[PDB]
DNA sequence: GTTATCCGCTCACAATGCCACACGCGCTGCTCGG
DNA sequence: CCGAGCAGCATACATTACTTGTGAGCGGATAAC
């Protein structure tokens, strides 16, 4: 029925033609006698008839006088839905602003006549005056006035001197302005001033006046003059048991509002004394904001309920709002709720599913199948049958969902497995069982979580949740291409008992003719289920792709894993199964089984594990009792030793030996010794406490006990549980974070005193404390997340471009934290990646990374390789398929409509849950590179760091990076470049508080203003007695040295200057303050002398921060260009500096806080990009800077840090489509042959479009700049507005893209979701791109 | 408890929230953005339009759904007809575009 | 028997078309119902649609060309009665 | 002095989802009334 | 003479109430020509 929407303001004339009357009188609703009162609130001739096709007054019954007007009452007899339609207007008695417009920043009307907002306020409620036209008098078209200067200028002026106040005297200035004429002379105006404060709120101004002037509106609709009252049925009138109507806010605001213009139009008419009529029309004006807005200018409070009045605004706004509670997600009619079970028999796909929830959930069907078989001819006799229950409907029943798909779903749907699809399967009670797996995948327990069941109806609806959403196809998470469906716990158990190997077991030493034979020689209790035996068994292969070879061996095995292999579907090799099989090995097993055989076998093999996993576990009796958690008996020993030593400790430290502190540390060292020692005793203890025999003497072998081996096979708790359980609590934490200096010495099998567990008590009140508000935080992150992304959908299959990312093993310094294999597994290579042997390319240039391309490189040994990621995909308003590379999820490349932003989203936020709220040792051999050092060799053989930018790394052998640190600018070089050392060996180390004065070139020191007293102080070292000075710079003394500046000017060995070894530009090393300076003057300088020495979060909220981009607590600065540095004048509101550059000229004196630590010199060439004050790097300068892929990879290399620091693993895609979103806004640079303002924002999708077609033609396009946004104020910024209205703030966006008529193109996820049709994403992309092709020809 | 049909709510022509209202369950924002996070296009507006909204849309639906024919004829929920109403009772004036 | 549709997404590269034309398909053989070229077993016409395509016998060309080839035999039928009773008329 | 510059001041504007349950929902002295 | 509806009332006042975290417009101090 459309395409778009279109948005703006409302011409009274409009607004007037929506309604069908005037409504006149307040009250709504005459209570002896239940009829809207006439011309009223509710009036059924304004509106419409109450009862469906009858009149109000009761003459007219039938459908045979649909359209004709009563004459008794005047009604329109037709269908009572139409009171759902009809709107009123109200003939406001005098002209009103619209709050707004008033008070939105920036306001409209503000903007729109240069008048500051506080004034504009004090003019519209009636405490002031404004002149217009600007008559003979000096007063000015803007100009105010109050009460004496207005009624003195009268007395002066009886005429051409119009003062004007109220809403209508602002209405009377909007029309008098023109638009055009303004616009035109303030462009012609912003070509001529300075500085750009002005001509940025001027281009503000004229960037809102030609919006303006483009759309239909016109100023003066921006106070309203008639007030459209809501179609009644929307504001109803609920009513109660007796005639206690619950009135809704609405209907009390209007009745407000209408009843202040009932008596202000009584005023009116009755001789209207001034200051009353005045004051009236402030109050109108006061109770229509509150209308449109209970918000601003106090409240407006119901009667005896203190508590604002839902406005019209509130109706809209919020989680209560009409997007967030009825739009966007909506209340469904066709499904239900329950309790889950376990239900442990289903297959994989199947599902539990009371008769009682699918007789009242598939009630239609069982209706249609009625009607088909006869039996039940009408509606009514069918409804009757299902109301009885007769024995046949049941058979029905189950005949109309044999195949008929259904949807189960979690209550927190954190991501995309939230909710997948079943094939019903009839039970008893009320519960809904769920396969065990899935339950594990829905990140639900058995605690009584709830779960929603859906229906889906339609054919296309089944048909797709049976090829889209079944189990059986989720089995990776979007997120990481790890499977989802993972043995959890409780089978892990079962089959980890069911492989091990007791030495001497029942039937050991046997030989078996195969696995059945094992298995029936176990059910008959002739050996046990696990003895080593050996076993024939025909393990198949695949030698040729597609063949399946038998070899019949003899191997040396178990009967429990004999027995186990039954199971394995003619595919995996024997040794996935001979090895004990704990937890990690079943997932390692079913991964290599989805590897190699596909994927049906796959699930029937995961699920027959399951199933003989719980038999087995069934069978084994695993249980846990007082006895199985043992205390070595060395504990006892080892605590009271560790107490003789902590004793011994304090008593030194009152004995006054060691200070308080390190005391403190020593004791909490000694602790956490003795717990360690005490950890690993019981581990050492309980994991071979079995000591059998066989045969003879004695044998040791990995324990039986039933803890541990609920721990080592990883079923349930990890052993730093099992310590805490069995060993020593250990220490534990203070509230504020501190460590408690006695620590548990106690476990849970003993007692825990009091206080032990006060502290205990501490530490989980903390957690669970951070959990509570963590939920909510990560829910809110996730709901932002969502709603910048949910446009991207992959519409391109190759956007044909070269640049990617460089994509690298990050190396925090120590080991590779990352390699490059994952990093780059399944990701379409940028440029052809040649082996390290160069002219032969290794990879072609757009070659899927799929994992045997992945293995080739780590075969080569490749370093780096370019990517084509997804923020440097060309695609117009999308992205194409290869720059997101592969389906995760999936193994193919994705397919051209997966909403890869809303999955992105989903995969970063979900974890969200579990997240928080000197010297150089190089480990391994290799080379010694050193990238971008300039350095000098010392009079020692060494070679000391003398610039900011140096980085060491640690080459192994395989000429692949391997470690990188930072070496800072003033650090020792044991070794050179291409210097094999060994591990371990300090290469380098540096006092942390020293910044030197090195030189680079030798011979003497001369002195240019280097005195004493004024600029200097002379101390001696009383220590020693050497003469030191604390030189001072300008900014350290008092102003007595301001000009003063010293200078150690590099001379030579006789007193005058020489250049710098390669220049001609000689060193005039000058000075930092609080330079301690040994050197007296005179005395030789040696290359690389200290000529002076100088001293110098964590979770959900620093993901949130980095994605928001917000500027840090005092960023560290960088340098904008190259050059030489120089300082300026001091005190400059900040201290001056500016870089002088090679060749071209430095117009930026930038100012820098003075007070905050500068790092550089005053002689040194700073390239752009370079640390100017330590600190946290700014996203934003990042990007400016070093262009996107500097701000690409630094974010996620953070975020990617703070998730590898909780355990959780995600794929870099997701964070690359999220910083290729906040950074799809540009800003302008030039002008050019486009239409395109200077500073005008604009999306970079549509500039470049822009240039390409003036580049098609021979115009010159714009040069633009790259902005970046934080993920909220970006998807605030974004083209369409109806997303950006439904997700945060529906109260700016609003009034905004009504001023601009900001025609919405749908386009897009959530605004079609909005709508109602079809989505872009699914199956809707292949629907949508047929409606683009043929109904957009 | 589920509900296949029943009461409605009269100013949002939505089912109830509640067991005692005989309501059903509510497909919330997480839920939409997991359904079209798959590419459930077609199970989405289903259950956007016709299951909840459009009341002629959802009487059709049962009426055809009851004749053995599980197709939709889908339309415009009129919860977005109340926005419309809601933003049009304000200045602003907002329209659905010809085309 | 339906658990997976890796065959059928195996004889269309693509979940979404391979959905598609499967709900065309089984919308054929539910309302104005053609009878399943597969034997069903019983089943609903959901999968019996993505059996018979898997199978290798229905794709969008082949439900375009049916389609094409109803309508060439519907038009023939209807114009020569349609020239009948113009002769009728006369 | 002025013109542009900057820094603290005040205000707007967001706070996970569901489910369930519970409770309540003007009034009041002036006004219509016999 | 009090019972039954009504019209516009922060009950008239001092109601009121620590940090929430962040952005953004704004007004008084500030560097420069
Ligand atoms: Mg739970
Ligand atoms: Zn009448
Ligand atoms: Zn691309």
């Amino acid at each position: 029925e459309f395409d778009a929407i279109k948005i703006a303001l409302a011409s009274p004339d409009m607004i007037r033609s929506w309604s069908f009357g005037e409504v006149k009188k307040p009250e709504t609703i005459n209570y002896r006698t239940f009829k809207p009162e006439r011309d009223g609130l509710f009036c059924a001739r304004i509106f419409g008839p109450v009862k469906d096709y009858e009149c109000l007054c009761g003459k007219y019954k039938r459908l045979k006088h649909r359209g004709v007007i009563c004459e008794k009452c005047g009604v329109e007899v037709t269908q009572t839905k139409v009171r759902r339609e009809r709107m009123g207007h109200i003939e406001l008695a005098s002209p009103t602003a619209h709050i707004w417009f008033l008070k939105s920043l920036p306001s409209r009307i503000g903007l729109l006549l240069d008048m500051p907002l506080r004034d504009i306020e004090r003019v519209l409620y009636f405490e002031s005056y404004v002149v217009i036209e600007g008559g003979m008098t000096n007063l000015e078209r803007q100009q105010i006035l109050t009460e004496e200067q207005y009624l003195d200028a009268l007395e002066e002026f009886g005429d051409e001197f119009d003062a004007k106040m109220g809403a209508e005297a602002i209405q009377a200035l909007l029309k008098s302005m023109d638009l055009e004429q303004e616009c035109e002379q303030l462009r012609e105006e912003l070509n001529e001033t300075n500085s750009e404060t002005k001509r940025k709120k001027l281009t503000k101004r004229i960037k809102l006046l030609e919006a303006f002037v483009q759309s239909g509106n016109k100023p003066e609709w921006m106070i309203l003059t008639v007030l459209p009252v809501l179609p009644p049925d929307l504001r109803p009138l609920v009513p109660l048991d007796g005639g206690r109507f619950a009135t809704s806010d609405l209907n009390d605001l209007y009745r407000r509002v209408i009843n202040r213009n009932n008596r202000l139009k009584r005023l009116l008419d009755l001789a209207a004394p001034d200051i009353i009529v005045r004051n009236e029309k402030r109050m109108l004006q006061e109770a229509v904001d509150a209308l449109l807005d209970n918000g601003r200018r106090g409240r407006a409070i119901t009667g005896s309920n203190k508590r604002p009045l839902k406005s019209l605004a509130d109706m809209i706004k919020g989680k209560q709002g009409r997007f967030r509670q009825n739009l966007l997600g909506k209340r469904v009619d066709y499904s239900g709720r329950s309790v889950i079970t376990v239900g442990p028999y289903l297959r994989l796909h199947q599902c539990g599913l009371p008769k009682k929830m699918a007789l009242e959930l598939f009630k239609p069907f069982i209706y249609g199948k009625l009607e088909l078989r006869g039996l039940a001819t009408t509606i009514k006799a069918a409804k009757k049958m299902v109301e009885r229950e007769e024995a046949v409907v049941w058979d029905i029943l189950d005949e109309v969902i044999r195949e008929h798909p259904v949807l189960l779903n979690r209550a927190p749907t954190l991501h995309r497995l939230g909710i997948q699809a079943f094939e019903p399967v009839l039970i008893e009670g009320k519960a809904i069982q769920l396969h065990p797996l899935v339950c594990a995948a829905y990140n639900a327990d058995f605690d009584g979580d709830q779960m929603a069941v859906h229906v889906p109806l339609t054919l296309e609806a089944q048909l797709e949740a049976r090829a889209l959403m079944m189990s059986t196809n989720n089995i990776l998470s979007p997120a990481n291409g790890e499977p989802i469906i993972v043995p959890s716990q409780d089978v892990v158990l079962g089959l980890y008992y069911m492989t091990r190997d007791c030495v001497n077991a029942k039937g050991e030493g046997m030989v078996l003719t195969g696995p059945k034979e094992a298995e029936r020689l176990y059910r008959s209790g002739l050996a046990s289920l696990h003895a080593r035996v050996k076993v024939r068994i025909t393990e198949y292969e695949k030698d040729a792709n597609g063949e399946l070879v038998a070899k019949t061996s003899l191997k040396d095995t178990t009967v429990g894993r004999a027995i186990l292999w039954m199971i394995v579907p003619k595919g995996l090799p024997y040794s996935i199964v001979n090895q004990a099989l704990g937890k990690k090995a079943i997932s390692k097993m079913l991964n290599t089984c989805y590897r190699i055989l596909g994927l049906k076998p796959t699930v029937i093999f995961a699920d027959q594990i399951m199933y003989t996993g719980f038999a087995y576990a069934a069978r084994s009796g695993a249980s846990v009792g007082i006895d199985d958690m043992v205390i070595p008996e060395k504990k006892h020993e080892i605590i009271s030793e560790a107490e003789a030593e902590v004793a011994e400790i304090q008593e030194q430290f009152q004995s006054g030996l060691v200070t308080a502190g390190e005391r403190y540390n020593k004791v909490i060292d000694i602790w956490a010794a003795a717990n360690d020692r005490v950890s690993k005793a019981m581990m050492d203890n309980l994991q071979t406490e079995t000591v059998i025999n066989r045969d003879g003497q004695e044998e040791k072998q990995v324990s039986f006990n039933s803890i541990y081996m609920m721990a080592d096979s990883g079923a349930r708790g990890s052993a730093a549980q099992i310590r805490q359980l069995a060993g020593m609590r250990g220490l534990m934490a203070k509230p504020d974070g501190s460590i408690i200096e006695t620590p548990i010495t106690a476990n849970f099998r003993e007692g825990l005193n009091v206080l032990q567990y006060f502290i205990s008590t501490h530490g989980a009140r903390k957690g669970l404390a951070d959990t509570a508000l963590k939920t909510a935080n990560s829910g809110y992150l996730t709901r932002r997340l969502v709603d910048v992304a949910q446009d991207l959908v992959v519409t391109e299959d190759d956007c044909g471009t070269h640049e990617g990312i460089m994509m690298t093993p990050v190396i925090e310094g120590g080991d590779v934290k990352e390699p490059l294999r994952d990093r780059v597994l399944g990701r379409v290579t940028a440029e052809d990646v040649l082996k390290p042997g160069t002219a032969d390319i290794l990879v072609p240039r757009n070659t899927l990374l799929h994992e045997q391309w992945c293995d080739l490189l780590e075969e080569n040994s490749v370093d780096a390789v370019k990517v084509r990621s997804v923020v440097s995909c060309d695609t117009d308003f999308g992205v194409c398929a290869h720059c997101y590379g592969r389906d995760l999820a999936r193994g193919h490349i994705i397919n051209k409509g997966e909403a890869i932003g809303v999955i992105a989203a989903q995969s970063i936020g979900e974890p969200g849950t579990q997240l928080t709220m000197s010297s150089i040792q190089v480990k391994n051999k290799g080379s010694i590179k050193l990238s971008n050092v300039k350095s000098v060799v010392n009079s020692s053989g060494k070679l000391v760091i003398t610039s900011r930018n140096t980085e060491l790394k640690l080459i192994d052998e395989f000429g692949r990076t391997k470690e990188s640190y930072k070496v800072p600018y003033g650090a020792v070089l044991a070794k050179g470049d291409g210097e094999q050392v060994a591990g371990g060996e300090t290469v380098a180390n540096w006092d942390p508080h020293t910044m030197p004065v090195i030189t680079e070139v030798s011979g003497f020191v001369r002195f240019t203003d280097m005195i004493d007293g004024q600029t200097i102080t002379r101390q001696t070292d009383e220590l020693t007695g050497l003469s030191s000075l604390v030189v001072l710079d300008s900014a350290e003394r008092t102003a007595g040295g301001k000009d003063l500046r010293p200078a150690l000017k590099i001379v030579d060995a006789q007193g005058n200057d020489v250049l710098i070894p390669g220049t001609d530009m000689p060193a005039q090393y000058f000075l930092p303050g609080k330079a301690i300076v040994q050197l007296e003057d005179g005395v030789q300088i040696s290359s690389g002398d200290t000529l002076a020495r100088i001293p110098q979060t964590g979770g959900l909220p620093r993901v949130a921060d980095l994605f928001e981009a917000r500027r840090p607590k005092e960023p560290a600065i960088l340098a904008e260009i190259s050059g030489i540095v120089s300082f300026g004048k001091e005190t400059k509101g900040k201290r001056r500096l500016v870089i002088t550059p090679v060749d071209g000229s430095d117009p930026y004196e930038e100012m820098i806080p003075k007070w905050r630590q500068l790092n550089v010199f005053e002689g040194e060439r700073v390239e752009r990009g370079d640390v100017i004050s330590d600190g946290p790097e700014a996203p934003h300068d990042i990007l400016r800077l070093r262009g996107v892929h500097a701000v690409t990879r630094y974010i996620v290399n953070e975020v990617q840090d703070v998730y590898r620091l909780q355990g959780v693993k995600i794929n870099d895609k997701h964070i690359e489509v999220i910083v290729r979103q906040m950074l799809r806004k540009a800003t302008i640079v030039n002008a050019g042959s486009s239409d395109f303002l200077e500073g005008e924002q604009v999306e970079y999708s549509r500039v470049k479009i822009a240039n390409r077609e003036l580049e098609a033609n021979g115009k010159v396009g714009a040069t633009y700049s790259r902005d970046l946004l934080g993920i909220t104020k970006a998807s605030l910024a974004t083209e369409s507005f109806i997303s950006a209205a439904s997700f945060q703030e529906t109260t700016r966006v609003l009034t905004e893209a009504a001023v601009a008529g900001k025609r919405d193109e749908l386009r897009g996820l959530k605004e079609n979701v909005i709508v109602g049709r079809l989505i872009p994403a699914g199956t809707g992309y292949a629907y949508h791109q047929d409606r683009m092709r043929r109904r957009a020809a | 408890h589920a509900r296949s049909t029943g009461s409605y709510s009269l100013v949002t022509q939505q089912p109830l929230g509640g067991k005692a209202q005989f309501g059903g369950q509510r497909f919330g924002e997480m839920e939409v953005w997991a359904l079209e996070a798959y590419g459930a296009a077609y199970t989405l507006q289903e259950m956007l339009t016709v299951k909840s909204d459009d009341v002629n849309g959802r009487t059709k639906m049962y009426k055809n759904i009851v004749d053995g024919n599980h197709q939709m004829e889908p339309g415009m929920p009129e919860s977005f007809n109340v926005l419309l109403k809601e933003i049009r009772s304000l200045g602003i004036n907002i329209e659905l575009e010809d085309e | 028997a339906r658990v997976t549709v890796q065959d059928a997404v195996e004889k269309i590269g693509n979940r979404f078309d391979l959905v598609l034309v499967a709900a065309r398909r089984a919308r054929q053989m539910q309302v104005g119902g053609k009878d399943p070229l597969v034997p069903e077993e019983n089943d609903k016409t959901t999968v019996i649609a993505l059996r018979e395509i898997e199978e290798g016998l229905i794709n969008n060309q082949i439900l375009d060309v049916r389609e094409r080839q109803e309508q060439q035999e519907q038009e023939a039928a209807e114009l020569q009665a349609v020239t009948a009773i113009a002769e009728g008329r006369r």
